[PDB]
C-alpha cells in the first residue's frame, strides 16, 4: 500500500543547491527511516543518508559536507537539499524506507536531475507516418530528459517502444516512439519545460 | 576497506545455479548485517535479501544469501531469463557510520534462441521539412543476441557525417532494440534520389530504402 | 528496539536500580567518557490461547544519556519508568557520536555487566 514519489527540479545550474523532495502515500512517516540514494546513468548506487526520529541524521561522509536532509511530519514527506552541486551530482535520485529490519524495502520511482548551464527547451515533435505496419512520432530537440510519451492517452501499450534518447552535438535530446499495428495520436510530456504535446499520426 | 567489491559481470545456464560474490572489511561485512537488491534496467532496486540470509515475501525461494568472514555471497538456483538484471550488495559502515553499496555485478542469462531484427526506415515528415529540417529515423527490434551495426547509404555512397546511434536495449518481450538518426538537410534530401539504412547483425544484412 | 543492548527482563515485582558507579553495559568501542545513560521501562501485552489478554514481565532498555525516547531529559531527571546509570568518570555529555541502533543495520548486543555488579532481587540473565 505504501508508496513513495520524488519531486523537484530536473536541472540545476552548477554550483546552486539541488533541492527535492519525497512524498509518502499510503503510510506515515512515523519512526522509520527515510534514504536518499543516487544512481548516475551507467553507474552504480550511491547512499546519500537518511532521517528518522527526532529528525535525527546520518549521512555518507563523501557528501556529508554538502547535503542536508530534512523532514516534516506534518506533510508526511522528507526533502533533500544538496549544495555546490557539480556534474558528479547528475544522477537519478531515488527515496527508499527502511522498516524494522527490512531496509529499503520501498523506493520511489526515482527522478533524474542534471547539473548544467544549458536551459530547459521543449521538444518539436513530428509525425512518423507508416500485415502489420509501424508508425511512431519523433521527440527532437529538448533538454534536460526525460520525456515520457503515452499513446492515446496511455490505453495504448502494447507493441509500444519508446527508444533511449540520443545526445545530438549542440547539446539536445532526440527520441522516438514507435507502436505496432495491423485513430493514433502520441502524448509527448516534458516535465522541466511544462509542456504536453500530442500529434495525430497521419498516414501517407 | 570501506567500500564492497562486486565482479563487474556473471553468466550462467538457465535451470542451473549461479552466485554473485561481495567483499568488505570488518567495518561492514565483517560487523553489520548484509542486504542484497535486483535493479531490472529502467526501474528501481528491489530487496533480495535482508539480514544476510532472509527472504522478503514475494522474493522467489531460488534466491539465497550467505555471509561469512568479511565477504557475502548471493545464490540463484534454477536460473532464468527473467533473473537477467543487475545485483548489489549494501551494508552499514562504522567507518563512515554509513551505508555502502557495492559496484554491481550485470547478470547474463543464456539460452535465448537467435532472432533476426526487424527494422523500420522513415521519410522526413512533411511539417519537419516545412521547418527546413530533415530527418530519416531508422528503428531496429526484436532481435536477439544485442549486437548490430548500422550503415548509412546515400545514392549507393557511404555517409558518415550527421550518423547518431544508440546502444542496443531490452524490449518487453525480452528481446533488444535500437535506433539510429540520420541530420539532412532538406535539399540534400531532394538532393539525392534514395538514401538507405543497412543493419547487420549475426552476419545477416537487412537494407531498407528510403526516396522523396 | 532503538537500544544497543539486549533488554533486562524484571521478573518479580521490584523495579530497576543500581547503586552510584554502576548499571552501564560493557561496550568495547566506547570510552571511559560515554559510559553513562539511562534504562527505561516497558510492558507488553500477549493473548494467551484462553484469547485474554495477559501481561508479560517488564523489560528495561538502556539508552546512552541525550539519546532514545528520552534523549531531551537531563540526567537524574526522576520519572517512572526512566532510571540512571553512570560510571565514575564519565562525562555528562549527550553521545550523539553513538546514537541509537538501526534494527536494519546490526543486531543489539548482548547487555553484560562486570563481575561485581549488584543487581536487585527478581532481576537476572
Amino acid at each position: 500500500q505504501v508508496q513513495l514519489q520524488e519531486s523537484g527540479p530536473g536541472l540545476v545550474k552548477p554550483s546552486e543547491t539541488l533541492s527535492l523532495t519525497c512524498t509518502v502515500s499510503g503510510g506515515s512517516i512515523s519512526s522509520y527511516y527515510w534514504s536518499w540514494i543516487r544512481q548516475p546513468p551507467g553507474k552504480g548506487l550511491e547512499w546519500i543518508g537518511y532521517i528518522y526520529y527526532s529528525g535525527s541524521t546520518n549521512y555518507n561522509p563523501s557528501l556529508k559536507s554538502r547535503v542536508t536532509i530534512s523532514v516534516d511530519t506534518s506533510k508526511n514527506q522528507f526533502s533533500l537539499k544538496l549544495s555546490s552541486v557539480t556534474a558528479a551530482d547528475t544522477a537519478v535520485y531515488y527515496c527508499a524506507r527502511d522498516y524494522y529490519q527490512l531496509p529499503m524495502d520501498v523506493w520511489g520511482q526515482g527522478t533524474t536531475v542534471t547539473v548544467s548551464s544549458a536551459s530547459t527547451k521543449g521538444p518539436s515533435v513530428f509525425p512518423l507516418a507508416p500485415g502489420t505496419a509501424a508508425l511512431g512520432c519523433l521527440v527532437k530537440d529538448y533538454f534536460p530528459e526525460p520525456v515520457t510519451v503515452s499513446w492515446n492517452s496511455g490505453a495504448l501499450t502494447s507493441g509500444v517502444h519508446t527508444f533511449p534518447a540520443v545526445l545530438q552535438s549542440s547539446g539536445l535530446y532526440s527520441l522516438s516512439s514507435v507502436v505496432t499495428v495491423p485513430t493514433y495520436i502520441c502524448n509527448v510530456n516534458h516535465k522541466p519545460s511544462n509542456t504536453k504535446v500530442d500529434k495525430r499520426v497521419e498516414p501517407k | 576497506q570501506s567500500v564492497l567489491t562486486q565482479p563487474p559481470s556473471a553468466s550462467g545456464t538457465p535451470g542451473q545455479r549461479v552466485t554473485i560474490s561481495c567483499s568488505g572489511s570488518s567495518s561492514n561485512i565483517g560487523s553489520n548485517y548484509v542486504y542484497w537488491y535486483q535493479q531490472l534496467p529502467g526501474t528501481a532496486p528491489k530487496l533480495l535479501i535482508y539480514r544476510n540470509n532472509q527472504r522478503p515475501s514475494g522474493v522467489p525461494d531460488r534466491f539465497s544469501g550467505s555471509k561469512s568472514g568479511t565477504s557475502a555471497s548471493l545464490a540463484i538456483s534454477g536460473l532464468r531469463s527473467e533473473d537477467e538484471a543487475d545485483y548489489y550488495c549494501a551494508a552499514w559502515d562504522d567507518s563512515l557510520s554509513g551505508r555502502v553499496f557495492g559496484g554491481g555485478t550485470k547478470l547474463t542469462v543464456l539460452g535465448q534462441p537467435k532472432a533476426a531484427p526487424s527494422v523500420t526506415l522513415f521519410p522526413p515528415s512533411s511539417e519537419e521539412l516545412q521547418a527546413n529540417k530533415a530527418t530519416l529515423v531508422c528503428l531496429i527490434s526484436d532481435f536477439y543476441p544485442g549486437a548490430v551495426t548500422v550503415a548509412w547509404k546515400a545514392d549507393s555512397s557511404p555517409v558518415k557525417a550527421g550518423v547518431e546511434t544508440t546502444t542496443p536495449s531490452k524490449q518487453s518481450n525480452n528481446k533488444y532494440a535500437a535506433s539510429s538518426y540520420l541530420s539532412l538537410t532538406p535539399e540534400q534530401w531532394k538532393s539525392h534520389r534514395s538514401y538507405s539504412c543497412q543493419v547487420t547483425h549475426e552476419g545477416s544484412t537487412v537494407e531498407k530504402t528510403v526516396a522523396p | 528496539t532503538a537500544s544497543w543492548f539486549t533488554a533486562l527482563t524484571q521478573h518479580g515485582k521490584e523495579d530497576l536500580k543500581f547503586p552510584r558507579g554502576q548499571g552501564v553495559p560493557i561496550n568495547t568501542n566506547s570510552s571511559p567518557d560515554d559510559q553513562i545513560g539511562y534504562y527505561r521501562r516497558a510492558t507488553r501485552r500477549i493473548r494467551g490461547g484462553d484469547g485474554k489478554m495477559k501481561d508479560l514481565s517488564p523489560r528495561w532498555y538502556f539508552y546512552y544519556l541525550g539519546t532514545g525516547p528520552e534523549a531531551g531529559l537531563p540526567y537524574g531527571a526522576n520519572k517512572d519508568g526512566i532510571i540512571w546509570v553512570a560510571t565514575e568518570g564519565a562525562l555528562n555529555t549527550p553521545k550523539d557520536h553513538i546514537g541509537t541502533r538501526n534494527p536494519a543495520n546490526n543486531a543489539a548486543i548482548v547487555l553484560q555487566l562486570p563481575q561485581g555488579t549488584t543487581l536487585p532481587k527478581g532481576f537476572y540473565a
